[PDB]
């Protein structure tokens, strides 16, 4: 019953993988992306948000 | 003076690249905001005919004994829906629209003769009450000997309609402007686009520099003289004196 954790585990080097760092990356780009559709950010905000997340 | 709206509207995806009219973050492509971009469009366009000349037009109205105001409205102009409660006196010239007439400018009988606007105790003075009537005093009547009249003033294109079948192309749509005026006319649209949006530093500063961009602009074409401008050469040797 040991399954054992690995880098894969953690993340695959895809971007669109099903690592738990890919899902957190792909939710906060769709956060992001609704919000630069409706007319509140500019396209350079979404780049300096993820860079500092 | 016509330009396709395609041309224009993938020019100004250079410079709306950043927001949501024109771009969906993946694979910028054009959304369907194509008509508030119409709307933003057309307003640009009269405010580059405030600015300069660039037009002017011409009617004539058929006199009528007795008559006090001339409104120069399309319902009064041949070719135009006839109401019923009015006579069709505007018998020649520009088809008529709403947005036609920025100002009256000259007035020319059929004679030859040039009539004075809004100077007053001259003596035969046409007044404007309402800056799209003329007002005409009966002392005109008295020494008129004209029965017709010409007219001339600066002119505004009138915008075409777009329609919600008409949302398959867009791109036969004609804007109605020369080409230099166009590259001013993009920096007045960024402009009005990227006022309401952003909050960082060096982002909240993009309308104001775009409107600074296209004062700069518009300077320049003044004084590059791309515009219409009459220079006045008169005689003042046929009088009978000066010679």
């Amino acid at each position: 019953a040991v399954e054992p954790i690995t880098i894969a585990d953690l993340t695959e080097v895809k971007l669109d993988g099903k690592g738990a760092l890919d899902q957190l990356l792909q939710v906060t780009r769709l956060h992001l992306a609704k919000e630069h559709d409706a007319g509140r950010l500019k396209g350079q905000e979404y780049a300096a948000v993820l860079t500092g997340g | 003076t016509i330009q396709l709206k395609q041309v224009i509207d993938l020019l100004a995806e250079g410079e709306l690249s950043n927001i949501k009219y024109v771009n969906i973050d993946t694979g910028a492509l054009v959304l369907e905001r194509v008509p508030s971009l119409i709307r933003a469009i057309n307003l640009g366009v009269l405010d580059l005919h405030k600015r300069f000349l660039l037009k002017e037009g011409m009617l004539k109205i058929q006199l009528e004994e007795g008559r006090r105001l001339y409104p120069l409205r399309p319902a009064y102009q041949v070719g135009q829906k006839p109401k019923p409660g009015v006579p069709q006196f505007i018998t020649e010239g520009n088809k008529l629209g709403r947005q036609s007439i920025l100002k009256i400018e000259k007035i020319i009988g059929d004679n030859g003769v040039e009539y004075y606007l809004n100077d007053t105790w001259q003596p035969l003075n046409i007044t404007t009450p309402e800056f799209d009537v003329l007002e005409i005093s009966d002392e005109f009547y008295c020494h008129s000997s004209s029965k017709t009249l010409e007219v001339r003033y600066r002119r505004a294109p009138t915008p075409m309609k777009i329609c919600v079948d008409n949302l398959d192309s867009w791109g036969c749509i004609d804007i109605d402007l020369p080409y230099t005026h166009l590259q001013a006319l993009l920096y007045f649209v960024a402009s009005r686009c990227q006022t309401p949006i952003g909050f960082m530093e060096n982002t909240a500063q993009e309308g104001f520099n775009f409107s600074q961009k296209y004062e700069a602009e518009c300077a320049n074409l003044d004084a590059q003289n791309l515009r219409i401008d009459p220079v006045g050469n008169q005689d003042r040797f046929t009088r009978g004196g000066w010679v």
